[PDB]
Parts: C-alpha cells; sequence; structure tokens
C-alpha cells in the first residue's frame, strides 16, 4: 500500500 | 490520487520510532487512521511488509478508547467501537474484532466482530475464533 504518516505532535509528514 | 488500486492510508500519531530494517513499525499516542473518509481513533497502530515479497503487507490497530467512524452509502454519518482493527490489500473491506459496536437509526450490529462492505449490504454476525 501507499501510506502517509504525520505527527500530531509536530504537524509534519512522511510517506511509506 | 491512486492507480487502479486501494486508496492511500493516512495516520496521525504523537510519538513513535522507525525500523533499523525499514519494514516493521508502530504508530502511537492518541492516533487517528483515515482512509476513504473512514476514521479510526486509536492508541497504538502497526504497519508491516516483507520488502515487497509476494506484494503483501498488513495494517493493525488498537485504541484506549477506540472509535470507528464511517459514512454509510445511504448518505449518513456513523460511529462505533472495537478492541482491534485489521486490513490487507486484497480484501475490499476493513475488519474489527473483540467487543465491537456500530449503529445507525436504521441498523445495529454489536458482539464479537464488525465488517462493512462499501458497495453491498452484508453487515452480519460472524462470531469469532480468536481475539485478534
Amino acid at each position: 500500500v501507499p501510506i502517509i504518516y504525520v505527527n500530531r505532535a509536530t504537524x509534519k509528514c512522511a510517506a511509506y | 490520487v491512486t492507480g487502479d488500486t486501494d486508496q492511500p492510508i493516512h495516520i496521525e500519531s504523537d510519538q513513535q520510532s522507525l525500523d533499523m530494517q525499514g519494514n516493521v513499525v508502530t504508530f502511537t499516542g492518541n492516533v487517528i487512521v483515515t482512509l476513504g473518509t473512514i476514521k479510526i481513533n486509536a492508541d497504538k497502530v502497526v504497519v508491516t511488509r516483507p520488502g515487497g515479497e509476494q506484494g503483501k503487507e498488513v495494517i493493525d490497530g488498537y485504541g484506549k478508547p477506540a472509535t470507528f467512524y464511517q459514512m454509510q452509502d445511504n448518505g449518513k454519518p456513523v460511529e462505533g467501537h472495537a478492541s482491534q482493527m485489521h486490513y490487507e490489500l486484497a480484501k475490499d473491506f476493513v475488519v474489527l474484532t473483540g467487543n465491537a459496536y456500530l449503529q445507525q437509526v436504521d441498523s445495529n450490529i454489536k458482539g464479537d466482530k464488525i465488517t462493512y462492505l462499501v458497495k453491498e449490504q452484508k453487515m452480519q454476525a460472524f462470531s469469532d475464533k480468536g481475539k485478534r
């Protein structure tokens, strides 16, 4: 799968 | 955006770490999982893959509290809960098990396990063989 994970604790992201 | 594929899975979490082998992780702290305007409130979530071997990988999640939101195809918002959630990329659906609940004014499902088919009315009891 295409994934995106984001921090609530910083408001910034990375794909998996 | 997609291919002719499953939609991209979105996860918002408070604090986690990444894998020294790049393939087995966890997402943690008052977590939201979002896909197809399904929402899942969680506490701990998993994603795990074998580098792309046989093209198969899985998604799992737990919540304290857990909440499962969807829209229903009849143009309505819906909420619910379960002790755990699971998905895999050849299933059309997401499955919820242990201590599960979902309700509209039109329908109630609660007990072992929940699934909803985002094209067809087969929400049913499927009482379970392992709390996982």
